[PDB]
Parts: C-alpha cells; sequence; structure tokens
RNA sequence: AGGGCACAAGCCCGCCCGACCCGCGCCCCCCGUGCCGGCGCGGGCCGCGAAAGCGGGGCCUACCGAUCCUUCGCCGCCCCG
RNA sequence: GGCGCGUGGGCCCCUCCUGGUAAGCAGGACGGGCGAGGCGGGACGAUCCGGACGCCGGGCCAGGGUGCGCCGCCGGGGCCC
RNA sequence: GAAGGGAGGCGCGGCCCUUCCAAGGCUAAAUACGCCCCGGGACCGAUAGCGGACCAAGUAGCGCGAGCGAACGGUGAAAAGGACGCCCUGCGGCCGCUCAAAAGACCUGAACCCGGCCGGCCGCCGGCCCGCCGGCCCCGUCUCGAAACACGGACCGAGGAGCCACGCGCCGCGGCGAGCCCGAGGGAGCCCCCGCGGCGGAGCGAGCGCGAGACGCCCCGGGCCCGCCAUGCCCCUGCGGGCG
C-alpha cells in the first residue's frame, strides 16, 4: 500500500515549440 | 553518480527487473490521479479520507496580515530577559522595581498559559490573554496590562 | 545434501554490529568499549556498545530539564547519554550534576559549567569508570518524530492517525457514516 | 474465452508460512465495549484511594 | 586520536577490571576405539570390553 | 422455503401509538472498507399492567442506494472599512 | 515495525464428487508434485518409481533389473499354446 | 443614456467613514535577444559532431510543382613521384634505382570469403601412449507445455535501448540545535566576507473563536488536560465569568 501526499505541480507548457519558458542563470557572475 | 545505481547491475538480464509475463508498458493504469472513484477506490478510501466533496464557507480574498496572530506561553516569558538581568531580577523579588515585559515588542499578540512561572513579581503587557494565563500570573504576584 | 532444514526453524535476523558512520571518533569509541566488554562481560558496557552502534534516527536528544527531572532520587550518580544534550530555556535554574554525552550545545555546556556541574566525554568515562560504577544510562523518547505519527491507514475505522497531505472534502472524514 | 472461477488449492500452505499470528496481549483488557456504569465506578474508586490515586497532593 | 586510546586502555585503572575467561573446550578427531588398545583404554580404563 | 410456538408467538376483548428524541458500540458480508439488515447499551419522554415486567413495528432468516445539485426542518454563525 | 518488487491465463497425481452416452471434455475438495528440481530407472515422455544438486578420491547400497545387443545369477517347489 | 463622480474581492435599498479624479498626451534607467565578431570548455573525434572537416554542399541527383537531398579526411622529413640494362610485332615483363622504409597513389590494414604449397579426415564434452569407447535435438521468445510441421535468425564488421529536470514518501550519513538557512543582491577574490522571507516552535474548530502539565530509561497501555457537542450548580463587568 502506497501512502503518499499528492503532488501539486503543474504540467509543463511549450516544451518543443512556442515561447521559450526556461531561464538559465549561467550569466550570474558576468 | 551512475556508477553506484541499481540499473547498471541489470545489464545482461533481458527485461531489467520488470518481469516477463507483465513487462514494462506505457500507462497500464492511466495518467495522474484518474480513477479515484472507480478502479482506484480501495486506495483512495484506505489512505485519503475527505478527498472528495465540499466543506465550509468560502472567502473570495483572504487578507493574510489580518489573520496573523502569534502567541507566547507563560513559560517562555523569562527567556526574553538576558541572563545578567535575569539573575539580578530573580535575586531581589522587588515589588517596586519589578521587570516590565512588552511581548508586542518581541512579535507576539496573545499570551497563553502552558507551563509555570518563577516565584517573583513581574508586569506583562500584551493585547490579549487567556483565562488561565491571567490566573497563573496573579498567583505569582504579577499583573497583566493592555498595550496599544 | 539431502536434509530437511525448514520444518521447525525460522529465517535468520539482521542486526547492526558496527557504527556505520565515517566519523573516526565514533569508531574509536566503539572499538574501545567492545574490548572492555570482551575482557569483563559487564552488562553496562554491552548496552553502551549497542547504543553506540545505533543510527541517528534512534538516538533522540535529551534536554537539561529532563535530565534534572530524572535525577531526583540519585543526585550523586553520573548520567550517561549516547546522544547530544541540548538546552531548555523554559527552565530558569538548573542544579549541579555530572553528565557524560557524545556532544553538548554551546548553551547547554555553558549552563552546566555555571552552577558548578561537570561536562564529561566518553573518553574520560572510559578512563575513569570503564564498567560504569555509579552510572545511570538514559535515553530520549524514540517515538517523538513527526514521521512516526503518520504510520498506518487513516481511512480505517480503528486507526488514530491523520492523512499525509491536505484534504478539503467530506466523504469519509465526518464520522463513521460519512462515506 | 472462459478462465477459472475459484480455487483454494494453495491457501492453507500460504497461511502457515509464517505461523498463525496470535492477537496482541492488550486486546484482552480493552474497555472497548464494557458497561458504562461499571467503568465510571472503577474510575472514581481509584481516584479516591490514597494508595493508588494519581491526583497531585 | 588513536594513539591516545591505547594509552588509556593499557593503564592500571582499566586493567583492574579484567577477569580471565575459563579454559576453552578440547576438540579432537574421531577415531575407532577398537582399532588400538590405547584408544580403547581412553574410554574403558578397566579393559573389560572383549574387542 | 426452511425453522419456531399451547393457561402461547394462535383466537377474542380492553386501553394505547416504543411504527418516539439525543449519543455510542458490536455482529453478518469482509481487504476485517462501504451499503442493506440485526443486536447491546447510556440518557429524555411515554404506553399497558395490581405488580414483577415488557415495548426503537408485523416470530426468525429477503423486501433496497455515494460525491455534486435541489428542497425542507431546529438553533446559531459569516457577508472581511 | 518501516519501505518496496514480482504475481493476479496455471496444469498434473492420489482419494472424494457434479453435469454429460462418453471424452487426452467441462466444473469443485484435503495432501503432494511440475511450473521453478539436476541424477538412476520406467525402451521412448515437464508430472510415474527412487532420490532433491559446491569440486574431488574411496566404500555402502534405493528403485529397477541380471540369454546377447548392454553393466549384472544361481539354487529349490508348482504350472505351462 | 448623466452631473459632481469612482473604488473599498456576495447581491439589493438606506446612512456614514477611508481614499482617489476616468472618458486627452510625452518620458531615461534597471530587463530580453538570432544572424555577425571575439574568448572559453571534466563536450564530439570522420556510421560521431551541424545535412554539410574533402580548392566546387543546400552541391551532384530526384520530382509538372510545392518540395526532397547524398557520398567522399590521412604518401613522405623532403616529390627526392621511380636511373640504367635486358627481352617484347606492341601491350607489357624481369633486373635493379630514390628512400631509414616503398610508405609506389599511397599511414596502420582486423573479420567474413578466397588461390598456391605443406600436413590431416569429419562438431562439442570426458579418458587415454590420438582414433577408439561413452555422453550430447537449435538457439532467442510468448506459453500449463517447444527439437517442433509455432515465429525471428545466410555470413562478418561497426553502431544500437531506464539518462536528465521537477514534485512526493521513506531510509542512511554530515553540520548545527529551540532553532536553522552559499535567497535575490552587495563588497572589485569561481572556492573569501555580509546577506530577508521561509520552515520549526500549539492545537482544534464550518465559523464567531477558544487554547494545553499529572504521572514515565525506552516501547505498549491506563490516567488526567485543550478544542469541538450536550448538560447541572454558583456569580462579578452578564446569551459574560467560574466550578463540575
Ligand atoms: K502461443
Ligand atoms: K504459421
Ligand atoms: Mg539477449
Ligand atoms: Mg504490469
Ligand atoms: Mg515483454
Ligand atoms: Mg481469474
Ligand atoms: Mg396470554
Ligand atoms: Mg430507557
Ligand atoms: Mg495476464
Ligand atoms: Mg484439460
Ligand atoms: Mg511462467
Ligand atoms: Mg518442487
Ligand atoms: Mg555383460
Ligand atoms: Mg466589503
Ligand atoms: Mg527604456
Ligand atoms: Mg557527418
Ligand atoms: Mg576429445
Ligand atoms: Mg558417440
Ligand atoms: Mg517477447
Ligand atoms: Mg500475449
Ligand atoms: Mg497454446
Ligand atoms: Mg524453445
Ligand atoms: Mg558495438
Ligand atoms: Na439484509
Ligand atoms: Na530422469
Ligand atoms: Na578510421
Ligand atoms: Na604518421
Ligand atoms: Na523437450
Ligand atoms: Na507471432
Ligand atoms: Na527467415
Ligand atoms: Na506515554
Amino acid at each position: 500500500g502506497r501512502n503518499v501526499a499528492f503532488s501539486n505541480m503543474r504540467r509543463y507548457k511549450c516544451t518543443n515549440k512556442g515561447p521559450n519558458l526556461i531561464k538559465n542563470w549561467f550569466n550570474q557572475p558576468a | 553518480p551512475t556508477r553506484i545505481r541499481k540499473s547498471r547491475k541489470r545489464r545482461g538480464h533481458r527485461q531489467m527487473g520488470y518481469g516477463r509475463v507483465g513487462g514494462h508498458r506505457k500507462h497500464p493504469s492511466g495518467r495522474g490521479k484518474a480513477g479515484g472513484l472507480q478502479h482506484k477506490r480501495t486506495s483512495f478510501d484506505k489512505y485519503h479520507p475527505g478527498y472528495f466533496g465540499k466543506l465550509g464557507m468560502r472567502n473570495y480574498h483572504v487578507r493574510r496580515n489580518i489573520e496573523y496572530n502569534p502567541t507566547i506561553n507563560i513559560d517562555k516569558i523569562w527567556s526574553l530577559i538576558p541572563e545578567e538581568q535575569r539573575d539580578g531580577f530573580l535575586q531581589r523579588k522587588s515589588t517596586t522595581e519589578a521587570p516590565v515585559v512588552d511581548v508586542t515588542r518581541f512579535g507576539f499578540f496573545k499570551v497563553l498559559g502552558r507551563g509555570s512561572l518563577p516565584q517573583c513579581p513581574i508586569i506583562i503587557k500584551a493585547r490579549y490573554f487567556s483565562s488561565d494565563a491571567e490566573k497563573k500570573l496573579r498567583e505569582v504576584g504579577g499583573v497583566p496590562l493592555l498595550v496599544p | 545434501m539431502g536434509i530437511d532444514l525448514k520444518t521447525g526453524i525460522k529465517k535468520r535476523k539482521v542486526e547492526r554490529k558496527e557504527p556505520k558512520s565515517p566519523n573516526p571518533y565514533i569508531r574509536l569509541l566503539h572499538n574501545a568499549f567492545k574490548v572492555v566488554y570482551e575482557n569483563t562481560g559487564e552488562d553496562f558496557t554491552k548496552v553502551l556498545t549497542k547504543r553506540l552502534c545505533l543510527s541517528k534516527t534512534n538516538r533522540p536528544v535529551l534536554s537539561v530539564s529532563r535530565l534534572a527531572h530524572l535525577m531526583h532520587k540519585r543526585e550523586d550518580k553520573i548520567a550517561v547519554v549516547a546522544s547530544t544534550v541540548t538546552n531548555d530555556e523554559r527552565l530558569v535554574t538548573i542544579p549541579r550534576m555530572t553528565i557524560c554525552a557524545l556532544k553538548f550545545s554551546a548553551t547547554a555546556r555553558s549552563r552546566i559549567e555555571k552552577a558548578g556541574g561537570r561536562c564529561m566525554s566518553f573518553d574520560e568515562l572510559l578512563a575513569e569508570k570503564p564498567t560504569g560504577d555509579n552510572c545511570v544510562l538514559l535515553q530520549g523518547r524514540r517515538s517523538c518524530r513527526a514521521v512516526c505519527k503518520k504510520f498506518g491507514s487513516p481511512g480505517r475505522p480503528n486507526s488514530h492517525v491523520k492523512p499525509k497531505g491536505e484534504h478539503k472534502g467530506r466523504r469519509g472524514a465526518r464520522g463513521r457514516h460519512s462515506w | 474465452a472462459k478462465l477459472k472461477n475459484h480455487t483454494s488449492k494453495n491457501q492453507n500452505r500460504k497461511d502457515h508460512r509464517n505461523g498463525i499470528k496470535k492477537p496482541k496481549k492488550s486486546a484482552y483488557t480493552s474497555h472497548k465495549g464494557m458497561c458504562p456504569k461499571y467503568l465510571r465506578n472503577l474510575r472514581r474508586s481509584r481516584a479516591n484511594d490514597p494508595r493508588q490515586s494519581l491526583r497531585p497532593n | 586520536t588513536q594513539t591516545d586510546i591505547e594509552r588509556i586502555l593499557q593503564s592500571d585503572a582499566v586493567q583492574k577490571t579484567f577477569v580471565p575467561k575459563r579454559d576453552p573446550l578440547v576438540i579432537e578427531r574421531k577415531v575407532d576405539p577398537f582399532s588400538s588398545k590405547e584408544a580403547l583404554a581412553r574410554l574403558d580404563p578397566s579393559g573389560t570390553v572383549m574387542p
């Protein structure tokens, strides 16, 4: 019997097409 | 690290721990939480009571800093006084130079009554008290006050 | 070959025998107390080595107030704890006592140093009282974890535990006939 | 396409695999369904007994 | 550290508590007593067993 | 359909409405979950009887239904300057 | 006590049953086996008779057999297409 | 279809309070980002990496058209890229030359398949003075059950399939501990210094709200206490307080 708390995370949107909804932080020191 | 994972120890075995009769397929029971009242009714009834339906009244916009209400128990009061002043006040059980504590300055609104107090007079200022908190305070020689 | 060994016999059990921690201090202490027990057979040392092998989830912390309350009829004995000793600000005054622990908080250590008490390490306990003469072995409450209180099946009639997430409905949550 | 309806062929062997578990030793002394007047009297008699009362002082 | 531990363990204060353990069991291979008279004498000193 | 019942559980007569209100537990099916059905109790108010007593329907084993929505009833709480 | 996987098409033997003229047919029951059990025997067989397995040397022998293929036999009593 | 008007996360009517002035207009900074240029990398290394490392790639080629779209890297330090001689009707061959080496259109040069010479006679396991004796159905797969007249598999090489992000549960380990915490960011120091929320610390209740100590090495169980529901008695400031 699995006893877990249910997740409250939304499904991703626009992953292979559309606006770019991913922000990276590789430019933080710069 | 991938060196120490259980999946790397299944190379050479054909089905990777998922069985022969069943196998590893895509979504053999559905996606997400579907089926809660149908084929997953037993699971939902065993572990998640009160999951379906409505209950109580609704507020269209909660005012978050109006409902805020921190509390302090009467047994945590003396820890707000530093140690040197602590021993000084405890030594002289003075009635004319009693310590005065304003819990609102420390971030509390109401005083509750769990625990006990040292036997020594004290003045405590708050916005609200519990019934027992006042009773215990007056039995040790202190008095409660209301502060703006 | 050719023998029956599964008729009145049960499967073997697994128990810890080594500390499992990378900290070298704990390995040294465990080995020393194991040697002492090997050469004397005393029960205090046996329980001490077993305790030193326990995992962190099985070694709850102990407060100074609880220690004071537990030494009411035995103020001259030495309290021995295989865990860390923390402070209790709710207690304005503490008595004088001798305590041997794995670790002390800075505040607990300072409070004990004042009042004339003594904070002892397991190294000094081994040096002075290897067999635990005039010593009391104490532990915290093992069922105090928040994880421990959610074991079981919330939806069954005879359980007394709460569900894990947040639930907003009413079906099965308002008595025996809410279903 | 018909499949089997029922079998109890292997069930007794599975039951005995880890022995037949006995009930807990606290299930024998529960107050689960005892007569309330008896239970109330037992509570008051204990509390008034100086040798077994847990009231402070 | 490690060096400071055997110094403690080799002191007299810790040594006073040591108590010797009894002598261990004696174990030998099984041989036929009737093969030789010495082996038989090990089991029946009187030597009254015909073989 | 199978059990049960004789100064009765059958038939006749007299008075009645326990075919009530509040709150718990157990049995059957069973994962020892739900539903139908039953039983044992603590309080309130009642019926019959001289009284002890019995009575939460038709002697026992069948005769029935979640979430959301609507409608009705007692006592209260909210509409957030 | 905690966490978790696979499984949820089964079949055969012994004894006991139901439907069917019957079936290497269909459906049930206590125990065992194959599945997932090597090895010897039953000429030949997943299940029968013995025996349940690390790699070797020596001894004893279960079940089944002892004209020749092909390891291993004689003696006695009775019958005999 | 108008004169004072708008708003205060439940509608309608009335009375207040708190706040602002629509139906006209302009404005830097802190923010985002391909082509192109510069720098770097625990990245790929010619079936990989971009479709495209090759003096000619969106090329050759295919389709009425919209479109589709490859393959092909490497002599050597230096071209020193093969003297002379002898056979040959010519085609070519031999011998040798350059070079450390032919490395001779080229680094190394495996497997499958094949030609010559030289030795043998049918596969695997075991014993042996070596061809005799004994044993051995074709693997992978679904299946109660496969040597199957169940499916896939001519052969060889190279490639070829549980990784990563976020969320939830539990377990182990480290640091600190009634507390804990490299947030964004700022100091010209990838690793140094400073740095809020948050979570924990008190629960229950639809809600107005009210609000915990009494025992205990640990565990289990009893006993009490808080909130929700219902009741009895007493009383102040009263559908409020206290006690049960
Ligand atoms: K098949
Ligand atoms: K076919
Ligand atoms: Mg394979
Ligand atoms: Mg499956
Ligand atoms: Mg498969
Ligand atoms: Mg089935
Ligand atoms: Mg009668
Ligand atoms: Mg009654
Ligand atoms: Mg299946
Ligand atoms: Mg069949
Ligand atoms: Mg199978
Ligand atoms: Mg088996
Ligand atoms: Mg022979
Ligand atoms: Mg409003
Ligand atoms: Mg701008
Ligand atoms: Mg390429
Ligand atoms: Mg050979
Ligand atoms: Mg052969
Ligand atoms: Mg397959
Ligand atoms: Mg299939
Ligand atoms: Mg088939
Ligand atoms: Mg096969
Ligand atoms: Mg490969
Ligand atoms: Na029923
Ligand atoms: Na066999
Ligand atoms: Na290559
Ligand atoms: Na080279
Ligand atoms: Na076969
Ligand atoms: Na097929
Ligand atoms: Na084929
Ligand atoms: Na307890």
